[PDB]
């Protein structure tokens, strides 16, 4: 499915990932396709941060969501 | 607890800057 | 009253942030500017060096007008 | 009591923005080139345009006389 | 999709966007071509002002449409 | 309701000059 | 009566012309914008033809001072050459 | 109904004294930038000074050169008629 | 064409202009390489006062004509 990831000046970005990605892929994904470091990626959702090690459906990810990318 | 409201962190009441973008608490 | 200068040191640094984006696209068209000085440079002593060769090619050919002013 | 938390965070950000003015002027040095680039292109470009002003001259000149000489022939 | 940004200095910017983009994305967009600050920004369409959360699928803002940019520059 | 001359907005009737870009009704 | 709202179209007239003012000047600001823009690149082109100007009359004092002295060279033997 | 042209006038008239405080901004800082394009015409000028000064030392440094290269020829020429005589 | 443009100060300044040019348009030539605001420029030819709406053929104003500048003091 495609997703947004929101920043904080107000840009959002698409992005083409599988349910079976991990928070890493997503950051690698990110990087492949924006030039944003993995490294430096901090995802944020409902007061909650996503760790490298899991997965999207991890952190049970429903439809129409919001991510927002923190430096 | 306060929401930042730049990247929606629902941060701690004690905590002055958000956890993640260190951004005050009211800002 | 703990963000009563908080806030205000945010502001100062956000406003600093823009002003490193600005200084940084100064600095970027820094040598992009050398080259064009230097390629300038060039164009005009090759421009001055073929017009001397054009001089030449003709004031040495106005003896060619001396000689048919023979006839 | 945060305060002590939030009065050294605060000096902690007055560190930030002491960083942020040295590299501005250390910024500013080198931004201070950017006239002189600028001058020095404008000049080589009107010296060019000089001498091409010239040249063009001295062709419409020569074409002139080598004129002279295919109708003297 | 080419959109139409209109200034009061009678420029007018070409952009190329998805009606799927935010406002802020379109800012964004304008601050990339023309440097202008986002946070001086106010875009007028239709006689309604957009709004930073709404995409512009939410204003039916078709292709070649015309958007009208209201700036904040010590209002002249 | 009168809709300003300069960036299209539609004021409302008692507006003197457009709220948005301050330029007057009748500019 | 109805000359109050010849008052208010009277003060609209002349928000127009202040208007006027504000664009005709703002016209004009842009333009000096511009024209200021230009003067460090002519105060930099001043500073390199001073420079220019400095470096070529140096090496001209510089040669003058080399030719005097063959001047005083062939003097010499010319007044050696008297023999 | 009159009572929010009340309401309405006393928001034109105030709008116009904004007005006429901004354009007195605006004439104020005109004036300011005078001072700055008046700078212009004098720099063009030093620099044609400059560039004049220069070409007329370079065509002194050309003429000199000649100049010395002659006086060479010369006393080398004298060195000949010299050592020989 | 060239035509030249004479201050009460001894100076003469030189302009590429056309006769179908505007005076507005020969104010901002001189605004160009003199940075005179166009509002101080007074132009003057033949002991006339020159209308920025005209042209140089307007006013008759052929090649190697001479005009003179007169600089305002205020403007606003
Ligand atoms: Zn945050
Ligand atoms: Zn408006």
């Amino acid at each position: 499915m495609q997703i947004f990831v929101k920043t904080l000046t107000g840009k959002t970005i698409t992005l083409e990932v599988e349910p079976s990605d991990t928070i890493e892929n997503v950051k690698a994904k990110i990087q492949d396709k924006e030039g944003i470091p993995p490294d430096q990626q901090r995802l944020i959702f409902a007061g909650k941060q996503l760790e490298d090690g899991r997965t999207l459906s991890d952190y049970n990810i429903q439809k129409e969501s919001t991510l927002h990318l923190v430096l | 607890r306060w929401a930042c409201q730049s990247c929606t962190f629902e941060n701690e009441a004690a905590a002055v800057l958000c956890s993640i973008c260190e951004r005050p608490r009211l800002a | 009253q703990a963000e009563e200068a908080l806030v205000a040191k945010q502001e100062v640094i956000d406003k600093l942030c823009e002003e490193a984006e600005q200084h940084k696209i100064v600095m970027e068209t820094v040598p992009v500017l050398k080259a064009q000085a230097d390629i300038y440079k060039a164009d005009f002593q090759a421009e001055r060096q073929a017009r001397e060769k054009l001089a030449e090619k003709k004031e040495l050919l106005q003896e060619q007008l001396e000689q048919l002013q023979r006839e």
